[PDB]
């Protein structure tokens, strides 16, 4: 069976990086933090171009995409059931192995319940105690309250989606249900209101496009990419849609006609686009403007 | 010159020895003026009455307006260290939000 493309596949990362884009002004926007007096260097045009090159190297590492993983499976394993200790304790004991050189997902965290059962700690218990003994800058022991639906809606009205996601990466693990719930809610709000520009030149654009492709709702992102004159990106998105859905009618139509460039987007509109009529209209208008002006 | 503000820096009441009062009276006033937009100046006015020394200094300083270059309108372009006679001043360029941490006369 042809392997399903992955998020980290070198081909997918290439397309996702391209559509994301780069903008040294957005990637390195000034942080509202304690400030220090700036330094100054006299540089030639060769030195200045070298410095810009290093800035683009750093902007690449800054735009490294966070992992996209499937939801973890609940831990429900009972190591022992020592019933002699039933009724001798009122509160659960949580024992955590805090040996320094063990990966956190390979640590043993067990719970001795009042009934006497010795069981493995759940995912919610594992993350909480690992924060208490291996505290991570940005993360809090107890889940913050900003992730409540009402609080998240407030952040969305202020167009602070990149912050909601940066907060979800500091607090939650990539495979947790809370992580997926928040990300899928932020991506969904961007879609409904056409706010795709908020996450461009950010590490969160790749996951957003990935989510739309898998959910077969790239119509909005294509219409917005076309209206911004980013039609090379729009074609790459249709290539990613024809890569993760090879047996789709649209992918089979492009093979029949060996479509390339703007042809790929036209094929998608007729075959699998939820709102094809608009994609052609926006695509046609772009062609008219390009042809008429140039 | 409604856009200019005047501030006092020193007021001396000095007495000399003239026949009018035996020991005559004198008021020497140092003032500074500025529009808060890069233009500032200072002058000394002397008179027998304090009110007159204020007018003389205040109107003299408007004729000696320096223009001071501000980096981005909030700070000096670079560190400045100098000695004027026996008084040493040492200024430092600082980021926004730092405020004016200087001698009370320099803040004015």
């Amino acid at each position: 069976e042809v392997k399903k493309p992955a998020f980290m596949d070198e081909e997918v990362q290439r397309i996702l990086t391209k559509i994301t884009g780069l903008d040294l002004q957005k990637t390195f926007r000034p942080a509202i933090q304690p400030l220090k007096p700036p330094t100054y260097k006299l540089m030639t045009q060769a030195q200045l171009e070298e410095a810009t090159r290093l800035a683009v190297e750093a902007a690449k590492v800054r735009l490294k995409m966070p992992p996209v993983l499937e939801e973890r499976k609940p831990i429900n394993d009972v190591l022992a059931e020592d019933k002699i200790l039933e009724g001798t304790e009122t509160n659960k004991y949580v024992f955590t192995d805090i040996s320094y050189n063990i990966p956190h997902r390979e640590r043993f965290i067990v719970v001795r319940e009042p009934s006497g059962t010795l069981r493995k700690a759940s995912w919610e218990e594992r993350d909480r105690v690992i924060q208490i003994y291996f505290p991570k800058e940005g993360r809090r022991v107890l889940p913050p309250v900003i992730f409540k639906d009402e609080n998240l809606k407030t952040m969305y009205s202020q167009d602070r989606h990149a912050d909601v996601l940066n907060l979800c990466v500091a607090q939650f693990e990539p495979d947790s249900a809370e992580y997926i719930k928040v990300h899928h809610q932020t991506y969904e709000d961007i879609d409904r209101h056409g706010k795709y520009e908020l996450l461009r030149s950010t590490r969160h654009f790749g996951g957003m496009a990935w989510y739309f492709v898998n959910k077969k709702k790239i119509d909005g992102l294509l219409i917005d990419q076309i209206q911004r004159d980013l039609v090379d990106d729009a074609t790459s998105l249709v290539q990613l849609y024809h890569m993760l859905h090879p047996d789709g009618q649209s992918a089979q139509e492009a093979k029949e006609q060996a479509a390339e460039g703007v042809d790929l987007i036209k094929v998608f509109a007729k075959t699998e686009a939820q709102r094809g009529a608009y994609i052609e209209l926006a695509l046609q208008t772009y062609q008219e403007i390009v042809t008429s002006h140039s | 010159y409604e856009d200019f503000d005047t501030r006092i820096l020193e007021v001396r009441n000095v007495f000399n020895m003239t026949a009018k009062e035996g020991r005559k009276k004198s008021v020497r006033v140092l003032v500074a003026v500025g529009n808060g937009n890069g233009a500032a100046g200072f002058a000394i006015g002397k008179a027998a009455d304090r009110g007159d020394a204020f007018r003389k200094a205040k109107n003299r300083a408007i004729h000696y307006l320096h223009y001071i270059e501000r980096y981005e309108g909030h700070t000096i372009f670079h560190d400045i260290s100098l000695r004027f006679k026996r008084t040493q001043i040492r200024m430092k360029k600082q980021p926004r939000g730092y405020g004016l941490r200087c001698h009370r006369a320099i803040i004015t």
